[PDB]
This record gives structure tokens, C-alpha cells and sequence, in this order.
RNA sequence: GGAGGUCAACAUCAAGAACUGUGGGCCUUUGCCUAUAGAACUUAUAACGAACAUGGUUCUUGCCUUUUACCAGAACCAUCCGGGUGUUGUCUCCAUAUUUUUU
């Protein structure tokens, strides 16, 4: 974000470091479809913006979490079947 | 609701009552 | 902070106590924290006068 | 599609995608005529790869690269009302669209026999009549499967002797390649469309090969030309009490429908198949993965090979295109013709000009005139 | 967000200063339209207050604030922000109508005029079938009070209707 | 269900120990397997 | 979210920077010849069925048997195009 | 830069079961067998593929101590600067070594 | 001998993914190849420190009467509060069988 000078919405904001600012991009040309928020030029930084300088490559994902709580009333012991898993029929 | 007041109002992490095993304010002037 | 680290020196490093230590001048004891901070006041304010 | 932020750095790009084209196998690159190079890539984790080790490691260059878009293709209706000769010699040719369950077997490249065909026409001649249903002339008579669609003969004797057809059939077979590989509105493939050729030395083969391009053009303009788009399929996982965010995000996505609902057994999770089209898709991995707060995860894959009708009219002077605001749905299918044809620098040099792709390029003025006379063809 | 029953009121407030001015400038055409294509409910606030405007408050007003009702409804009526349907509540007979009435009437009609061109204004002064307007029930003097006025604004090609059914009218 | 977990949570989580039991290990009709399926997906509910 | 629109920085712009969506901004020969062609075409599969039904259980006798129905749905279609 | 390789060929791995006796097994074709580990994402392939390397050889010179104790995961076939910032195996790679049944 | 120290000294800590020693051969010591022994601490969404300050010079800006004092980005360099591990010393408290194996 301080490399591309974008803004995700909830967090920091510096200066450019690249603050210097042909009919290749032109209107008639492009097809506007599905806009192209900050957020895809933050996550995907060297597709979805040309001239990337000083950006690095962050971490596509980790699986999907399934772990399970148990807060409640302590009495329910350690391995139990939550109410949240689907059952497993036959 | 909060795990050991046993109140409607808050979160687990904002109960005053110390963690366990298992009101005037002033007015807006 | 993340951006620019400053990354320490690890040779030579002369430490201030460990070689105020070395001298004759200086002694050492153990005292309150309060008396402490009350004798660093009465220091501070004679120097400074 | 790509192009080098400065000219005079153009060799070591060019070079340098060379050296991609070998390291990553499921690239296609190729360098238009407009010298923009286009790539395609398997998907948009799979772009920003490409581009990084374009970008850090072989070229050390900078380009501009273009927004995403897709490859179309394009393919025909109900039938072509009249078979026009085309003279610049007299080759002619009509068209009609391919069954909807032989376009689905020729993309997993079986018949029922196996790429290649044709060698034993007895074991082909066998199979249409068998299965598909179709009269024994034309079974017997097919000159070639190219990737997409065929090509029969259909054929008058009497009108002309077939050792002058047989003379000339590598030529004409050819031809049929040439017109395939690029197509009549956009230079995009044709996809899916069953030609019959009704009625037609090495300086007639010279003269054959680009005329019976041009027939298959009028042929294909002819028979209502559609365009086609590619829909990925979408794989999600999302827990359970999210399911209705999944279904809100799909009406976002024109043309995301969803099939099949899968719990998984014993886990709070649950998985979704349902398809999307691929020019909608620039951001669905991110806006799902944001929406649901990291508990869901799409996978987004092209492997079947399913192409629908882009919705619109491709022959339709009235449509408006609202410039930096996507467009109507009935406005779309002559949208995505008339940027492609800019982009490829086909209609020309103007501000919104409309060099619609009519069909009174290639054929006559007269003719294309009585076409108009009769409203039939605008 | 002001609440729904407090949208005439801004409505009202609106038009209000629009009259203060010393002649009609587009802040307050421009910002009426931003408003209308907004929601409904600011729609029916406008379709009620130009009844409001007409029927009450054009007995009070000076020819100054009345040249100015006259182009701003006008400018709304001309660019459909307003139905043309609208339009039906004023009736243009001796009785009905006052002076201060006709001077808004003849406002409106100039600035209808000036945008639209006679011919898109042939059309959809037709195409609405206001009988205020174009009495061609009958009432010999009604129809030629509307043709008299209609004349004395300068429009003249619209009445030739009027004009023909009331020459039709007098020969029985 | 929610008002039996209001007041008898035991025996709430006994019924449904057998009916988890008679859901996942038994030879069961097609009718029963969709009704009891949808108490289970509407116990992640628990009536709205 | 920084969505093109913005300064760059509130740091020289005497401003605080705070941008905000605008609510409102939301706003024939040629027939006759395929005609033809569809009944020669016709005829044709007549005697490409006749080739199928005598090959696929005397070269010169299926090609003659083809030409002689080729000659007789000839004359057949010249009397029933009149 | 680029990668995270083994360009001193005096620190390579120092592989428990003697190469040689390695290579001298592939004269009989018969005793190669070639075995692709393919999977979904983030299944766990690259792990499993490294459990063993890790068995087959004495010293691995990469392994810190995080990796060892079992915090980390060495991802040692991952060996790339977007294998290892995008933490996603982009290309495949392998390892030859010998196994016991 | 054993445990411990808000005790000291001296080495060492950011690099072809990267360490040292030894034997043999080639070049003429350095270096290359080959066989061998050991490697504590730190490090891969990269670093001693799941923590995080200030100073110098040169660019580019911002407040604009000038210099300190400043606004906040970049490049190159330093100072400071701390940390690990190893060797030695020192100090304290205690201790002196019925078919292939064999019937
Ligand atoms: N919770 C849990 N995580 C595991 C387990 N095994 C592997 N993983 C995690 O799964 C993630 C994926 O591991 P990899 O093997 O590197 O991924 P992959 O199988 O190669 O899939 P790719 O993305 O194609 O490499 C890693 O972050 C591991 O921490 C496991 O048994 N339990
Ligand atoms: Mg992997
Ligand atoms: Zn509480």
C-alpha cells in the first residue's frame, strides 16, 4: 500500500515515493466491467497495475480454519460433537 | 451473552466479574 | 518501524555502568525505589544550580 | 495484453517472453498485428506469476500491461438463408449450427473412434448414423474435423466431376483451416459451426486459399452470427451460516447461477458448485474471501469447456455503450464485438466509430442492397 | 435523511428562496432534479407542492417571483421531471382562473417554449389531452377565452385545432 | 429444541446423542433421512 | 478505500483530504437456388442410402444401380416439377 | 534472488543410505519407480514430501531450529522467492533418493 | 567435586544458503579437485531485540521574514537502550519330526 500509494480502508496512508506523475488505456477500447477497486490492486500487485517498483508478493492464503470452541458451562467434555458439524449419514 | 456474568449486556472480554473456572454514570454535561 | 530496521552493533560496545564500575569513584548498595528517585531530585537540582 | 513502457526496450521483452513460453507450459502468447502482445494464462493468480518473473527475473523491464479480459469466440443460429457465390472462380458455402451434444464430445475429442479422424471414413461413417442421427450422404461426405467445428461437403453431381474436387481438397481443406483460425466479426475463432459447401493449376490453388476464407465469412454472416464467451466453474467453501453471503455475492456477478449444494459431513463446512462467467471474474477471490471475514475460498477452473451465448445482438446499430459504466445485458454482445475489433485495430482511427461487421464488405453493393430492400439483413 | 413527513417543508423552503433572488438561476433547478431522481417520496413532494404553489400561494405573489415560478416549473415540466399530466390541475376559464394565475400560465408556457422548440411541445401537448387547455368538448366562449390567450402569449400554431372546432361550432 | 436447552440441558443432549446415533449408523428411510436432516440444519438455527 | 479518486497526500493541500461519495451522483434468385439445391440434395441421399444399403452387407453393379436411380429420380423430379 | 540453492557442492546433504549404491540400482529397470505427488491446495504434499527428505539424509544444512522442534514446516521442495513469500508451490520439483519397503 | 550469581574478562553473531579442520593429487604459497572429522547461537510471510528510538550528508517536498527548532518521503551511513552462545577467571552455599532346511 505505501509502495502503490493506495489506500485499504481501514488502515495507514504515507506519501507515494514515486511522486513524479498515448492511447493504449484509452476509453473506447477498454471493456468496463467489474471495477477494479483498491482492494484487487493491493492483493494481486503485479496484474492489476502496471509499473510496480518496490512491491513484494504477499501470501495467497491459509486453508480455512475449523477449530472449535468450547466455553460453555465447562461440563461438556473435551471430545464432544459439536451442534455446528454436519452429521455424516449413510 | 458473557460467559461468567451470566449478563445479556457485553462480551466475554468485557466482563468486569474476574474469569472463572466455569450502575450510575455521569450525565453528559 | 517494520519499514527501516537499524540493526545493532555487536562488536566493541562500551557499556556505561560496566566501566563506571571499574573505578574506584563509584560504590554500590541497594535502597528504595522512592529514596532513589527523592536523592536523583536533590542531584538534578544541585548540578543544575 | 502487453506492451513495453519503452519502445527502445522491445528486443529484450521479446526475448525474455520467449524464455516464458518455455518455462510456464499452459501460457499461449501471441504477437497481433497492432504489435500489442496478448497472453493467456490459466487464471489470475496465474497472470500475476507470469508477470513477476517477467517483471523481476527475465526481462528487468517495465511494461504496461492492460486490464483483464477474456477470449471470445463465435459461432452461428438458426440457419443461413441463401448461399451467395463469392467471385474475386465461384466458391460458395452455407452454415448451420452443430448439435448441442457433438460439441461437448469433440471437446473431450471422442466420437461414438478418437483423434485423428477420418482415416477409416467406414468406422466415422458409422458412428454419425448410429448416434447423432444424421442422413447417410453427409455421413458418408465429411472432409474434415477441425478443433471446433466441421467442415462437410455437401454436394451437386452432375455440376461438377469429383476428381476436379479431389484435385483440389487439400487447398480447400485449407482454406477451411485459415477461415477457422480466425473469424469473420472480431478475428476471434469460430467455434461450433457445421459448414456445408454448396457449389463451386498453382495459381488457382493461390487464388482458392483466400477466396474460400471470405465464403466462409458471408457464410457465417449469413446464418446469424452469435458470439460466444467462456464461463469458469467455481468451487467454494464456505462454513455453513455464511451460505446466504455466498448467494448475495452470485447477483453481483451477471450470469453466476448456482447449481449444487454440498455438505461436507462432520465439519462446519459446506461446499458450492456453481459456475461464472470469465470476464466477471477479475475480482471474485478477493471479494469473497473479504465478505465473509476468511471463511470461504473459491477456486476458480476452465477444464470442461463450456461456452454460452453472450447476450445481445451482435448486428445492432442502437445499442447503447454508457462509456466507464458497464453495459446493459442487451447491449453487452455488441460491446465486447466493438472493443475487440478496436483493440485489434480492425474498424479504424476514430472516437466511438461504428464499422459495425456488416455484411456488405465482402459481398456486392447490389446484392447487399436487395438485402436491404427486403429489411433482412441490416 | 429528513424524515418523510418534513419533505414538503425542505421542498417549500427551497422554492421559498428560489423567489428571494432578483431572477431565476439553475442552483435551484439543478438541485430540484437532484433531489426528484432520488426517491420517490421527493417526486410526490414536488407533484404536491406545484398544487400547493398554484392553487394557495399565486394570489400572493409579485410578477417578480412569479417570472421565476414560471421558468422553474417550466424547466422541470420541459426535461420530464415532472409529468406533463401535472399540468392538469390549472383550468384556464373567466371564473377559475385570476390574474396573477395567467402571468405564472404565460411564464411557463415561454420557457416550455424556449426549451422544447413548438413542435416537441405540439407533441406532447397532444399526446397529454389536458382539457383546460384544449377545451374541444364544446362551451364556445370557454374555447375562445383559451385561443385568445394563447394568441396574446404569442403561440398561435397550437391553436389551430381550437380554432377549427370552434369555427365548427359556430356554423351549426 | 431451544426451550429444552433453556431449562433441561442433559436430557436435550441426550436426545440428541440417539437421534445423532439414529441419523448416521442405520438402515433408514428416504422421507426420515430429509426430515431429520432438516431438524439438523435448523438446529444450527435453532428456530429463527 | 482509495478508489482512483483522491489527493495523494493532505499534506500540502491546506485540506483534511476527506472524500465522500456523492448522493447525487447515482443516476429472390438465391432462395430458389438453395431451394433447389435441398431437392437435389434430396435425390442424392436417395441413392447414397441405395450405396449404404447394398455396400454394407459387385463394384459395378451398386454404381450402375446408383446411376440408374439417379436417372430415374431425375426424370421422376423433371415430371413433378411440372 | 531468485532461489534458495546449493551451489558449493562440498555442502550438499550427506545422505544416509551412500548414493552410489543408489545409482548402482538403476541398472535393473525394475527397481526405479517414478511417483508424482499431486493433491488439492494446501493439502499437505509438500510436507509429506519433506518428511522424506528429512529421513533420507544426515544433515540438512537449511533446517534451523524452529524447523526442527516442529514450529515450521521446512518446505524444502518449495525452494523458490514466490514458493516461499507467496507460500504456494508454483512449479513442481522432486527429489531421487531410496527407499526401503 | 555439585548447584547457583541482575559478577568480570576475551572470542563471536547476517553470508556463493553462507562454517571450520585434516589427508591426497594439480598449479606454484593462494587457488582447484578429491576422501574425511566436527558445527554452539541467529534466520524463510527471513533474523540477534515476536521490542523499537535518535543523529549526519545529499535529493524531493510542506509550513514561508532569515537561522536554529521543524513537516515527511528516498538513498547512503553512524550513535544509543538492550540480547544469545562459547572458553577462562572469580564469588557464595553445601559437600570431602510326517514335502523346502532340523528327523
Ligand atoms: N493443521 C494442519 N495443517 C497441516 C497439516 N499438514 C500440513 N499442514 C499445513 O498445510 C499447509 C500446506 O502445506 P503444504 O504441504 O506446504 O501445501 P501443499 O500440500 O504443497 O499445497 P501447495 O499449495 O500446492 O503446496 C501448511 O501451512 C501446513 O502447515 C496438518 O496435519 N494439520
Ligand atoms: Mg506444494
Ligand atoms: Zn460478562
Amino acid at each position: 500500500g505505501k509502495a502503490l500509494n493506495n489506500a485499504i480502508p481501514g488502515g495507514p496512508k504515507f506519501e507515494p515515493l514515486y511522486p513524479r506523475e498515448n492511447e493504449f488505456n484509452s476509453i473506447d477500447r477498454v471493456i468496463f466491467r467489474v471495477p477494479i477497486r483498491s482492494e484487487y490492486k493491493v492483493a494481486f500487485p503485479h496484474l492489476y497495475n502496471s509499473r510496480p517498483r518496490s512491491v513484494r508478493i504477499p501470501w495467497y492464503n491459509n486453508p480455512v480454519s475449523c477449530i472449535i470452541q468450547n466455553d460453555e458451562e465447562y461440563d461438556t467434555p473435551a471430545l464432544f460433537f459439536d451442534p455446528s458439524l454436519n452429521p455424516i449419514p449413510h | 451473552f458473557c460467559r461468567n456474568c451470566g449478563e445479556a449486556g457485553h462480551k466475554e472480554k468485557d466482563c468486569m466479574e474476574k474469569p472463572r473456572k466455569m450502575v450510575l454514570v455521569r450525565a453528559t454535561d | 518501524n517494520e519499514l527501516h530496521p537499524t540493526l545493532p552493533t555487536n562488536h566493541n560496545k562500551t557499556k556505561l555502568l560496566k566501566s563506571l564500575k571499574n573505578t574506584k569513584y563509584f560504590q554500590q548498595t541497594t535502597i528504595d525505589w522512592v529514596e532513589a528517585g527523592l536523592q536523583l531530585c536533590r542531584q538534578g537540582h544541585n548540578m543544575l544550580n | 495484453v502487453l506492451q513495453p513502457l519503452l519502445p527502445r526496450e522491445l528486443p529484450k521483452l521479446l526475448d525474455a517472453l520467449n524464455k516464458i513460453s518455455k518455462y510456464y507450459p499452459g501460457v499461449i502468447i501471441k504477437v497481433e498485428e497492432s504489435g500489442e502482445h496478448v497472453i493467456l494464462g490459466n487464471g489470475e493468480l496465474y497472470m500475476d506469476c507470469l508477470l513477476y518473473d517477467l517483471r523481476a527475473s527475465y526481462a528487468k523491464i517495465e511494461i504496461k500491461i492492460s486490464d483483464p479480459l477474456t477470449v471470445f469466440s463465435e459461432s452461428c443460429s438458426n440457419e443461413s438463408f441463401a448461399s451467395i457465390p463469392v467471385s474475386n472462380l465461384s466458391i460458395s458455402v452455407a452454415a448451420e449450427p452443430m448439435d448441442s451434444k457433438m460439441i461437448q464430445d469433440l471437446s473431450r475429442n471422442t466420437l461414438g473412434d478418437i483423434d485423428g479422424i477420418m482415416d477409416n471414413p467406414r468406422k466415422l461413417s458409422k458412428i454419425l448414423r448410429t448416434e447423432y442421427g444424421w442422413d447417410s450422404l453427409a455421413s458418408r461426405n465429411v472432409w474434415s474435423f477441425y478443433n471446433g467445428n466441421v467442415l462437410i461437403n455437401d454436394t451437386l453431381p452432375d455440376e461438377i466431376s469429383p476428381e476436379l474436387l479431389s484435385k483440389y481438397k487439400e487447398q480447400i481443406i485449407q482454406g477451411f483451416y485459415w477461415a477457422v483460425k480466425e473469424g469473420p466479426l472480431a478475428e476471434e475463432p469460430i467455434y461450433g459451426v457445421q459448414y456445408k459447401l454448396l457449389s463451386i493449376i498453382d495459381v488457382m490453388k493461390s487464388q482458392i486459399i483466400p477466396l474460400m476464407k471470405k465464403a466462409c465469412y458471408v457464410g457465417l454472416l449469413t446464418a446469424i452470427p452469435i458470439l460466444l464467451e467462456p464461463i469458469y466453474e467455481v468451487d467454494i467453501t464456505v462454513h455453513a451460516p455464511l451460505l446466504p453471503i455466498v448467494e448475495e455475492l452470485m447477483k453481483k456477478r451477471r450470469g453466476s447461477r448456482i447449481y449444487k449444494t454440498i455438505k461436507v459431513a462432520g465439519t462446519p463446512l459446506l461446499e458450492v458448485r456453481g459456475q461464472v462467467p470469465v470476464i466477471e471474474s477479475a475480482g471474485f477471490e478477493t471479494d469473497l474471501r473479504l465478505s465473509t471475514n476468511g471463511l470461504g475460498m473459491c477456486q476458480l477452473y476452465f477444464w470442461h469447456k463450456i461456452w454460452r451465448k453472450v447476450p445481445g445482438d451482435v448486428l445492432d446499430k442502437d445499442a447503447f455503450i454508457p462509456k466507464l459504466k458497464p453495459a446493459p445485458i442487451n447491449s453487452l454482445s455488441r460491446d465486447f464485438v466493438m472493443k475487440t475489433r478496436r483493440r485489434k485495430g480492425i474498424s479504424t482511427g476514430g472516437f466511438m466509430s461504428n464499422d459495425g461487421p456488416t455484411l456488405e464488405k465482402y459481398i456486392s453493393a447490389e446484392l447487399y442492397a436487395q438485402l436491404r430492400e427486403n429489411g433482412l439483413v441490416p | 435523511k429528513i424524515a418523510n413527513n418534513l419533505k414538503k417543508s425542505v421542498v417549500d423552503i427551497i422554492i421559498k428562496s428560489s423567489l428571494q433572488e432578483s431572477t431565476f438561476s439553475k442552483f435551484y433547478s439543478i438541485l430540484s432534479e437532484r433531489m426528484i431522481t432520488f426517491h420517490r417520496s421527493w417526486q410526490t413532494a414536488y407533484n404536491e407542492t406545484f398544487e400547493q404553489n398554484y392553487t394557495q400561494d399565486i394570489e400572493d405573489y409579485e410578477t417578480d417571483q412569479l417570472r421565476i415560478l414560471g421558468k422553474f416549473w417550466g424547466h422541470l415540466i420541459s426535461y420530464e421531471f415532472l409529468p406533463m399530466d401535472c399540468l392538469k390541475i390549472i383550468k384556464l376559464t373567466e371564473e377559475e382562473s385570476c390574474p396573477q394565475g395567467r402571468i405564472f400560465i404565460k411564464f411557463l408556457f415561454q420557457e416550455l417554449v424556449n426549451e422544447l422548440g413548438l413542435d416537441e411541445l405540439q407533441l406532447r401537448l397532444n399526446s397529454s389531452k389536458l382539457d383546460g387547455m384544449f377545451p374541444l368538448e364544446g362551451d364556445a366562449e370557454h374555447i375562445r377565452y383559451s385561443i385568445n390567450f394563447f394568441t396574446a402569449i404569442g403561440l398561435g400554431l397550437l391553436t389551430e385545432d381550437m380554432r377549427s372546432r370552434l369555427t365548427i361550432i359556430q356554423e351549426v | 429444541g431451544w426451550k429444552l436447552a433453556l431449562v433441561s440441558k442433559k436430557t436435550h443432549d441426550m436426545i440428541w446423542e440417539k437421534l445423532r446415533y439414529i441419523l448416521q449408523t442405520q438402515e433408514l428411510s428416504s422421507t426420515l433421512r430429509e426430515s431429520l436432516e432438516t431438524l439438523f440444519e435448523i438446529r444450527q438455527k435453532d428456530y429463527k | 478505500s482509495y478508489n482512483g479518486i483522491g489527493l495523494k497526500s493532505a499534506k500540502g493541500s491546506s485540506t483534511s483530504g476527506h472524500v465522500q461519495r456523492s448522493l447525487a451522483s447515482n443516476n429472390l434468385a438465391v432462395q430458389k437456388q438453395i431451394e433447389t439445391h435441398m431437392e437435389k440434395r434430396e435425390i442424392e441421399v436417395q441413392v447414397s442410402e441405395l450405396r449404404d444399403r447394398l455396400e454394407e452387407e459387385s463394384e459395378e453393379q451398386i454404381d450402375k444401380k446408383c446411376e440408374a436411380l439417379r436417372a430415374k429420380l431425375t426424370n421422376e423430379w423433371q415430371e413433378q416439377q411440372r | 534472488e531468485h532461489t534458495i540453492f546449493t551451489q558449493l557442492k562440498k555442502n550438499i546433504p550427506k545422505t544416509r543410505y551412500n548414493r552410489d549404491y543408489m545409482l548402482s540400482m538403476a541398472n535393473i529397470p525394475e527397481r526405479i519407480i517414478n511417483v508424482g505427488v499431486i493433491g488439492p491446495l494446501h493439502s499437505g504434499k509438500t510436507s509429506l514430501m519433506d518428511l522424506l527428505v528429512i529421513d533420507s539424509h544426515k544433515r540438512i544444512p537449511d533446517m534451523s531450529k524452529n524447523v526442527e522442534l516442529g514450529w515450521k514446516p521446512l518446505r524444502y521442495l518449495d525452494n523458490l522467492k514466490q514458493e516461499i513469500d507467496r507460500g504456494l508451490s508454483i512449479k513442481l520439483n522432486g527429489s531421487t533418493l531410496l527407499c526401503t519397503d
